[PDB]
């Protein structure tokens, strides 16, 4: 460390060797010409997944949903077992991450067959659930009973048909409690009067055909502006205040169940968005309208028998086709057209029944066709807000 | 599919010359996606999910 | 190419 | 000039890296920090030492003269000096 | 402009001659160049007439028929196998070697000249060829191609051949696919004056003579591969992992020789059994160096201490091959086809009796 | 050290590629300074592959471009051996020989055409004995010898072009037969992509390294044997030439075709050298004498019809040449006498490592200094015209 | 071995360039004095660890089988691929 080069100022032996090696780096291919180089030169984020076949032996996972009144809980309801010699067949599970379990936590057995199940408006425990027998049964853990506290008159008050899809449409001032079966039957109650229907009619078309509801869903928002799919397609858009009861109009595609699809909106409901995708069983996932009957392009997640569309409508441009054998397919609209954005197919081959978005959020509750609880994420895609490049991905689609 | 998006672009032989050059990956494909066919028709509805 | 060749030079005589 | 000592001593016209010190690897004016300078400079003189006797050990009548190194275009050259060493990683092409 | 000829199967002597014709023909143009500087009459006779001189001076038999005349004398005299090589089928052709690697070929690229000079003088327009030019264009289409493409894969069989010559034991083992070319050159000529199939062993001579090269090679890489393998103890070794990788290869030789063509079993065992014994017996020599490094009043344990553990890994001594290394037997079976187990008791049998050794030889008196 | 497990355990070969970078470290540890028309310095010639025997043909590469594949139909003077080259030469300093060379398994008339590939190559031969050797080969011989049955008959490949971008790289091969082989990028196996031609006279375009059309067109114009030079179209998949070109009087084996410029039209000419000298510029099916190219010398085995310039185009001599004419302020003047190495007529060219050069595939599948500078495009755009108008205006025979 | 390779883009000899040794010290591609070739490509191995931590210190793809000792009228190059280091007797030129 010697003069650290003190000697730069008037010196000549460092001087002379910094020009001669600025000289030697200058001209270091002496060869006259160019080298002989020789032509050479030289999303998955699975969460706590559960499996427990105690009430999952046979018992297919039925409608799964996060908690939305409490803080993201999923719970899914069950089907029917092939093992239950004298066990109660509905046993919906609750399988809540916030209690750190391997085993779902709470049980909830009735002998009937649930199909449709939700939770309920400020009131952490009372479990609500439309069956298979035209009733609507009504589990409450608060009380500890695994068996459902209330059973509703399976009668003309409830539905004289399979009850498949039933939740509140109104909020906690003015709830609706609103089940749907295959009878064409709309049934709302209040929060205890199970007895006294709160608003119960039906939707039946003009002539005889029995009205067979296929995975209908709610308005988005409680817009009333409800879905029913039906078996040859049939998209029975209605609305559900006023005198507009029945059949107000449908359209077709196709001719396959819809058996999955979800009302939505835009990143805020910026737009009405009620471009709802399809999951039929001939495969379409088409972003059909209410308004425009007939819209846009169906993007059929081909190779796979589809089975559910659902995603959070918090940035809705991130939206997964399911089918038969698990093939987690989510994309953007504005990015992508019939790949996907971050998925991959599911893990094995299960037959996916319910795909659950998580709350403003992501992680996405997988239920299929036994008791098989898979809670997937992505992590990596962020709701990354200024969505207008999906604004005018619509726009651009609004031309041809 | 993304072929036909121009198919205003049918005016030379260019074009079905670049079909007559991908004719057998197109034939083979096909095969392909009706093979898938014909493994979802065996292993039948109630076979399958 | 030995029992093959000898049946061919056989039958070619 | 010591603009132009750091000018040729580490910026000339074609180098991976080039060196240019006064005396046991200890220069200032290059085209780096003066603390990882000082680290290759010292690096450069010891290699002058251990390549001084490992070049004897070689042939019994070597010192220390440049490893001129070869590569895809380029050729470093880790070289020495009268009381100091340069590691000069230079280039050919 | 010849070699060019014969990279594009093209009249290459008789394209010397043509050649010689247009350049005399040049020398002509030369004559017309300077009858254009002069007008169209007769004022252009001082030097014309020598002009075609010098032009045929060092041009006498450029177009004239000397050149025909030649090579009508060289078809009449004996240039009708050259352009008609037709006995590339099955008739004389002496193959073989050092193991007599015989099959049926052609050299027809050596007279490739001759030939060229033939057929362009019988085929392109009609040229002075006698009527041995016609018979060297009537074998041409019995078999033209076919000798051509022999001769090119007598080339490469012999190349590929020289490598398997490499080895002595290749020849012995490629002597088994020189016996299924032989049989099927059998079936081609066994047919007493067969007149009508000459064009079937023709083609069977070119892709015989490409067999020779391609079996060449595969036979070559099969048995040299297997003394190879013998001979590749350089890896990993001292333990039975060596033997065991030797018997694998043993095992799987006679399945891969198997799965050539060939009938006799053994070019196969021979093959296997060398590279089995050879493999570990050079794995062995340097497992013996590493074996030895990693595993060579109640007060009178002296005697067995005398000499304790002076065997510990001495269950390896199987007169370097026996073919069936391991310290015991395996199971039975009733009938299949598994005729290459060569130690199938080699994962238990002497893995349990060097286990006991090396016990036995540090515990020697507990 | 004292051991026999290296051959013994490493007995087979495939450090082509290693030994030919070895090589490249190799002048790069040794090319540096000390403390204390045609250039033509040297030419880039491998000898390894085709031991004193010009290149028959060479196609060119595209990724780690001008490491074309000289194949040289070497003499047939072997007993017992296969002829045959597939090589790579190093022009980058103009030395006395190449990159890398390989034989092959017969005497490689005009190479698989393979394109954009720095260590691939199959010497197809004149007998379509093709082998797979590598265009960065260390072996002298092929590095993979491959079949050479009934199917390989005795049509030799003649045309070579280089025609294929870098995602589809391809090459074209007019076989004797008229068998295009037009290989895709790492096809060198054998003529699969080999298009059938043949014509009702002359089936046998007796061609060496010939070239594209005048537009650089997928047809390969092939010299025929006696004049009137045929073709092999494979522009997409629907092409077909029965060409008769001009620029062929005889014995031809070469037609190389001046394309359009930026400063000219299509300019439908090429000007391809005959066997007693009689060029004339025709496309790749014209069949008429548009214009004169300069001298030749003996037989013609080639042409190179520059498409750097419209105006510009070149035949050739029996010394491995390319003798250039220019139109820039005349009609058919000579522009340079271009040539390659030994004094055979070679038959073989690529370009240089910038362009606006070729480097010739000459006396052992080199590269020569076959230089067209001095026919690129000139900067007018009247003068290009003017030149093909007056090539139009002669183009008839 | 390399015969093609290195002949065309080495015509000649007198040089050695960029050999590769085997594992052990053997010619696993190499023509040339292997004798020296050992003994240079170890003493400038050694050489070369002080020079690659200098060069390295200057272009970080320095290390022991990667460098070329050059002097004024010699050159002791050891600067091969994942086989060893290369062998070479002669000066920049």
């Amino acid at each position: 460390l010697t003069e650290e080069k003190q000697q730069i100022l008037h010196s000549e032996e460092f001087l002379s060797f910094f020009d001669h090696s600025t000289r030697i780096v200058e001209r270091a291919l002496s060869e006259q010409i160019n080298i002989f180089f020789d032509y050479s030169g030289r999303k998955l984020s699975l969460n706590r997944q559960f499996f427990d076949e105690r009430w999952s032996k046979h018992r297919v996972v039925s409608c799964l949903d996060w908690s939305s009144q409490y803080p993201e809980l999923l719970v899914a309801s069950y089907n029917n077992n092939e093992d239950a010699p004298h066990e109660p067949d509905g046993v919906a599970l609750v399988w809540n991450m916030k209690y750190k379990k391997t085993t779902p936590e709470y049980v909830f057995h009735c002998q009937s067959a649930v199909m449709s199940a939700t939770f309920a408006k400020f009131h952490p425990n009372l479990v609500v659930g439309g069956t298979y027998s035209g009733q609507i049964v009504l589990w409450d853990n608060r009380s500890n009973k695994r068996t459902p506290v209330q059973r509703t008159p399976l009668s003309a008050a409830a539905h004289t048909h399979p009850v498949y899809c039933v939740n509140v449409v109104g909020t906690q001032n003015a709830h609706n409690l609103i089940s749907i079966s295959t009878d064409g039957k709309i049934c709302s109650w209040s929060l205890d009067m199970l007895s006294h229907p709160q608003d119960s009619m039906e939707l039946v078309h003009k002539q005889s055909k029995a009205v067979a509801v296929t995975s209908m869903s709610f308005p988005v928002g409680d817009v009333n502006n409800f879905v029913v799919g039906s078996e040859e397609g049939s998209v029975y858009t209605a609305c559900r205040h006023g005198s507009k009861a029945g059949i107000s109009e449908m359209f077709e595609g196709h001719q396959g169940p819809i058996t999955g699809i979800h009302c939505h909106a835009a990143v805020g409901a910026v737009d009405f968005s009620h471009l709802f995708v399809t999951s039929s069983f001939d495969w379409t996932v088409k972003l059909w309208s209410t308004k425009n009957n007939k819209p846009l392009y169906s993007f059929e997640d081909n190779a796979g028998y589809v089975y559910d569309v659902m995603w959070s409508p918090t940035h809705p441009a991130l939206f997964a086709c399911v089918d038969g054998m698990g093939r987690l397919d989510l994309w953007n609209l504005n990015n992508d057209t019939e790949v996907p954005t971050a998925s991959i197919s599911v893990e094995g081959n299960p037959a996916l029944n319910r795909v659950r978005w998580t709350h403003s959020g992501r992680e996405i509750a997988v239920g299929d066709s036994e008791g098989q609880i898979v809670i997937y994420d992505v992590g990596e895609q962020i709701a990354v807000p200024r969505n207008d490049e999906w604004a005018r991905f619509g726009r651009t689609l609004a031309e041809i | 599919r993304i072929f036909s998006r121009f198919n205003a672009l049918f005016v030379r032989p260019h074009i079905r010359g670049a079909i007559r050059e991908y004719q057998t990956q197109l034939i083979q494909r096909v095969k392909d996606d009706i093979e898938s066919l014909h493994d979802k028709f065996k292993v039948q509805y109630p076979q399958s999910q | 190419v030995f029992l093959m060749k000898q049946q061919s030079l056989l039958a070619k005589q | 000039e010591v603009e132009e000592t750091l000018k040729r001593l580490q910026s000339q016209k074609g180098v991976q890296g080039i060196i240019v010190v006064n005396t046991e690897g200890i220069p200032i004016k290059s085209t780096m920090d003066n603390p990882t300078t000082t680290q290759y400079a010292s690096l450069m003189h010891s290699f002058i030492l251990k390549a001084r006797s490992t070049v004897r050990d070689i042939d019994p009548q070597n010192d220390l003269t440049f490893l001129r190194i070869r590569s895809k275009k380029n050729e470093i050259m880790v070289a020495p000096d009268k009381d100091y060493f340069l590691i000069v990683i230079q280039n050919p092409t | 402009a010849c070699k060019m000829s014969h990279v594009r199967d093209l009249p290459p002597v008789s394209g010397s001659i043509i050649w010689a014709k247009q350049i005399d023909r040049q020398l002509t143009a030369y004559m017309k160049r300077v009858e254009d500087v002069l007008g169209k009459g007769w004022e252009n006779h001082v030097e014309g007439q020598k002009l075609k001189q010098d032009g045929d001076s060092f041009r006498m038999k450029l177009n004239t028929q000397e050149i025909f005349d030649d090579w009508a004398r060289k078809v009449q005299q004996r240039n009708l196998g050259v352009s008609g090589r037709i006995f590339t089928i099955e008739s004389t052709r002496v193959r073989g070697r050092t193991g007599n690697v015989l099959k049926l070929k052609v050299n027809f690229l050596p007279e490739i000249i001759t030939l060229s000079k033939e057929v362009r003088n019988l085929k392109w327009l009609g040229f002075r060829v006698p009527l041995a030019i016609v018979n060297k264009a009537h074998q041409a289409n019995q078999l033209y191609p076919f000798a051509i493409s022999l001769i090119e894969s007598v080339r490469t069989y012999e190349r590929t051949c020289e490598k398997v010559e490499e080895r002595n034991t290749i020849s012995l083992l490629v002597a088994g696919l020189k016996k299924e070319v032989q049989a099927l050159i059998a079936e081609g000529i066994a047919l007493v004056w067969e007149s009508y199939k000459l064009d079937p062993y023709v083609q069977r001579l070119a892709e015989t003579v490409f067999n020779f090269q391609e079996k060449v090679d595969d036979l070559l890489i099969i048995e040299e591969k297997i003394d190879l393998e013998v001979r590749s103890l350089e890896t990993c070794m001292y333990d039975h992992k060596t033997f065991s990788e030797i018997l694998n290869r043993v095992q799987k030789a006679v399945d891969d020789l198997n799965l050539h063509s060939y009938s006799n079993l053994p070019i196969w065992v021979n093959k296997l059994d060398m590279e089995i014994e050879r493999i570990l017996g050079v794995r062995l020599q340097a497992g013996l160096r590493a074996w030895t490094q990693v595993l060579l009043q109640e007060m009178f344990a002296w005697k067995m201490v005398v000499l304790s553990l002076p065997r510990i890994q001495s269950q390896r001594y199987q007169v370097g091959v026996h073919y069936e290394l391991t310290e015991e037997e395996k199971f039975y079976r009733n009938a299949l086809t598994r005729m290459p187990d060569g130690p199938v008791a080699l994962e238990e049998s002497y893995s349990a009796v060097m286990g006991i050794v090396s016990e036995v030889e540090q515990y020697v008196k507990v």
